[PDB]
RNA sequence: UCGGAGACUCCGAAUGAUUAUAACCUAGACUUACAAGUCAAAGUAAAAAUAUCUAUUGACCCAGAUA
RNA sequence: AACGAGCUUGGUGAUAGCUGGUUACCCAAAAAUGAAUUUAAGUUCAAUUUUAAACUUGCUAAAAAAACAAUCAAAAA
């Protein structure tokens, strides 16, 4: 370009006109001068000139302000709280829109990694993506998501554009599998069972109304046509459709990855899946 | 990054719309991001001095302040305070106007 | 304060802070009324409706608390159903 | 299709139909979306609004649209068909909710005989005793 | 020609193919360079950096 | 240490009596290094609105108590 | 060869709110009042000061009228 012509008429580019960009440093103040010598910028003789000034917090004396107020528990137990990193259903569609996640094919943790459209950390005691209500309104896409936790409205967005939405629990052992999976594979150990929800969150993944992965088969047409009457639109047959076999796919609860059963090894390499013939291993994985 | 898929109704219903078929015939040529967006972000420095800047600029950007110039001119009332940076191609607005630059990036098809 | 921990080479955090403030994500620092549990039976009702409120810190004792504090207590947390939800921005705010 | 013991299939093994969940119920009970006519509008934020003709609420049974109407009159629009609308939220799914919701509530109040009115609040007897007023007033 | 595929809007840098075999064999094909690797923009504080 | 009076000289206090018993929630303010201490509409709730003067202080930690 | 408790090495670069010192030029702006503190040879906060940024009224003055030469302050300039 015009720029680029400029540089063809200077001289040749070489490592003594190397310039840094401007302004990007600044002059190191050193205390050999006047203005920055002599007393060098530490005051009079005293405690904090002489370097040995006390500890932050510390008033004087008297009872500093940050130990004289009374304990309480806001920050209690935080570090067993669990964390669900949202999802909304802006980002859903937007992420749909572009090509970044496949609505044909099922939707899991795996593939909203994969896609970067959530990012997720174990170890900060992340236990999934929880669907958030925002963005209902544009959301006309059907689509199979499994999230760990959902909403009643945003329920509704994806059963009123005629989809399928499940909540299933993942343990900190089996996000972390799930999130990255090849790793894994790479250690060369067994793929793991996934184990139930504890007794706190046992009440929710069994409720037809939260659309629980353990919850009755049976009782969920009655929650969803309520569901259906409250927001004010009519049932889609998810049979009639074409797609019926990919959105009514459901994992074993057992199962981290919807194709791959617990107790199975997985050969990169050589691009196999060994499975164990031990009978007592098979007890132990089937459980 | 996948390329976006062809749809069939423009815009997508989460907004998203594709550069304009054939390109603009402007001197100057704004790309878009990686992920396929129009690169104005809304920025901020010392906690209340705010700014929007377009990134990813291409040819003559004089050309484009002028543009952006009258564009935003009357809206405000008063011409906008506006940096170029020649080496880095970007424009600097003071105030936030992503949403009002966004669709006027979009209609010359940017 | 430790400014340079000998076993790993990074700052401490004050734990007599995190068992007395709240930090929401904007910068603001939440705190009880000393006193709000002591000698009840001699305070009047509506000193006593006073101490039972959370109150704010002002931009020294949020500075202060930011220094004996590490980043970790200063990120975002996604807990379901949390009752400090709405409290973690500010809106609405020109300033 | 590895099938775990903690499989759904043995868990409610009744329900092992693989439609069972994904089938839709009979239904016949209900609000018929088809009748009403919705209109959402954005008064930066959304505001539902239902407009369904009274005369051709065939769905509604007669005698009590008949109840309907005067008791809510005022909201009865001047063509007769009645318009109900809400502004609370962002989403037009609740603000919607709302708008049916209270089709329900009018259709129920009305099919019911709230026989006990009980007392009366301040606005009421203020209106009672300005009546009462008036009619001593008009003694010619 | 570039594998690649070049932005509609650029277009392709060339060069002048040579060989090393003969003193005189300057110039025996030519060569089309993708503009975002030959022709990006001068900025000499990343080549300092 | 606190407060009353005088313009430093005097008086009191770590409050008692009277109390047919005095809720919750919440705009705006006083005071003030911080901490503490003051007044309060609206809304709501008991009942058929303010306890009565004079004035009255003690943090965090940590131990006690109860359903 | 200076014992109110030997000397040598090590801990040890003991610690010192105390005394002393702290190395080129140039331009510019620039103050010992209130509170608490085993506090008054110290430190922390307020107030002041300063570098940057945001946007809009600020200083002197300020009639009448209040509360009584001040506390307050409206058009103006
Ligand atoms: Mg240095
Ligand atoms: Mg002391
Ligand atoms: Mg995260
Ligand atoms: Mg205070
Ligand atoms: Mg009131
Ligand atoms: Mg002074
Ligand atoms: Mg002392
Ligand atoms: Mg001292």
């Amino acid at each position: 370009g015009t720029s680029l012509d400029l540089l063809r008429s200077l001289p040749r580019v070489s490592l003594a006109n190397l310039k840094p960009s401007p302004n990007s440093r600044k002059r190191e103040r050193r205390p050999r001068d006047r203005r920055r010598g002599r007393k060098c910028g530490r005051g009079h003789k005293g405690e904090r000139q002489r370097g040995t000034r006390p500890r932050l917090g510390f008033e004087g004396g008297q009872t500093p302000f940050y130990i004289r107020i009374p304990k309480y528990g806001f920050n209690e137990g935080h570090s067993f709280r669990h964390q669900y990193q949202p999802l909304s259903l802006r980002r859903l569609q937007y992420l749909i829109d572009l090509g970044r996640v496949d609505p044909t094919q099922p939707i899991d943790l795996t593939q909203l990694v994969n896609g970067r459209g959530v990012t997720i950390q174990p170890l900060k005691r992340d236990y999934g993506v929880q669907l958030v209500e925002e963005g209902a309104d544009t959301f006309q896409a059907k689509i199979n998501i499994e999230v760990q936790l959902a909403s009643e409205l945003a329920i509704a967005a994806i059963e009123k554009n005629g989809g399928v939405v499940t909540t299933a629990f993942y343990d900190p052992r089996s996000l972390e599998i799930l999130c990255k999976p090849i790793p894994f594979f790479l250690r060369g150990q067994p793929i793991p069972k996934r184990m139930l929800p504890p007794e706190s969150l046992v009440p929710y993944y069994t409720d037809a109304k939260n659309r629980g992965y353990l919850a009755d088969p049976a009782k969920f047409p009655e929650a969803r046509l309520e569901l259906a009457m409250k927001f004010g639109y009519v049932l889609p047959d998810i049979t009639k459709d074409e797609l019926f076999r990919m959105l009514s796919a459901r994992k074993d609860p057992r199962q981290i990855f919807f194709g791959l059963a617990p107790g199975w090894v997985v050969n990169m390499a050589d691009k196999k899946i060994l499975k164990p013939t031990d009978e007592n291993l098979l007890k132990y994985y089937s459980s | 990054i996948p390329e976006p898929p062809k749809h069939k109704h423009y815009p997508t219903p989460s907004g998203w719309q594709p550069p304009r078929d054939p390109l603009p015939s402007l001197p100057y040529f704004v790309r878009r991001s990686r992920m396929h967006n129009i690169p104005v972000y809304k920025e901020i420095t010392h906690g209340n001095r705010q700014m929007t800047l377009i990134r990813k600029v291409e040819g003559d950007i004089w050309a484009l302040q002028k543009d952006v110039e009258e564009f935003l001119s009357p809206l405000l009332g008063k011409t906008p305070i506006t940096q170029v940076n020649e080496v880095t191609g970007t424009l600097r607005i003071k105030g936030y106007f992503d949403e009002q630059l966004k669709a006027w990036l979009l209609e010359k098809g940017f | 304060l430790t400014y340079c921990s000998t076993r790993k080479g990074k700052r401490k955090t004050v734990k007599s802070v995190v068992h007395r403030f709240l930090r929401l994500h904007s910068g603001l620092w939440l705190r009880r009324k000393a006193g709000y549990k002591k000698k009840l039976w001699k305070k009047s009702t509506a000193r006593k409706k006073r101490l039972r409120e959370f109150v704010f810190c002002s931009k020294t004792q949020s500075k202060l608390l930011d220094k004996m504090t590490t980043s970790f207590w200063k990120r975002r947390n996604w807990y379901a159903g949390d009752p400090y939800q709405m409290y973690h921005d500010r809106t609405n705010l020109r300033v | 299709t590895f099938q775990s013991i903690y499989s759904l299939d043995k868990l409610y093994p009744e329900s092992k139909g693989a439609d069972t969940a994904w089938k839709v119920p009979e239904h016949a009970k209900y609000i018929p979306l088809d009748r009403l006519s919705i209109s959402y509008c954005r008064s930066v934020n959304s505001k539902a609004e239902v407009r369904f003709h009274l005369a051709s609420a065939d769905w509604i049974e007669e005698p009590v649209r008949q109840k309907i109407a005067l008791t809510h009159k005022n909201k009865i629009n001047k063509a007769g068909e009645l318009v109900l609308t809400s502004e609370s939220s962002r989403y037009q799914f609740r603000n919607l909710a709302e708008c049916l919701q209270k089709i329900r509530d009018m259709i129920a109040e009305a099919s019911q005989v709230p026989k006990e009115p009980s007392k009366e609040d301040a606005r009421l007897q203020r209106l009672r005793i300005e009546k009462m007023n008036r009619e001593r007033l008009r003694q010619k | 020609k570039c594998e690649l595929r070049i932005p509609v809007h650029r277009r392709p840098v060339q060069a002048w193919v040579e060989s090393l075999r003969g003193f005189e064999q300057e110039r025996i094909g030519l060569a089309e360079l993708h503009p975002d690797v030959f022709a990006t923009a001068p900025r000499l504080d990343i080549v300092h950096q």
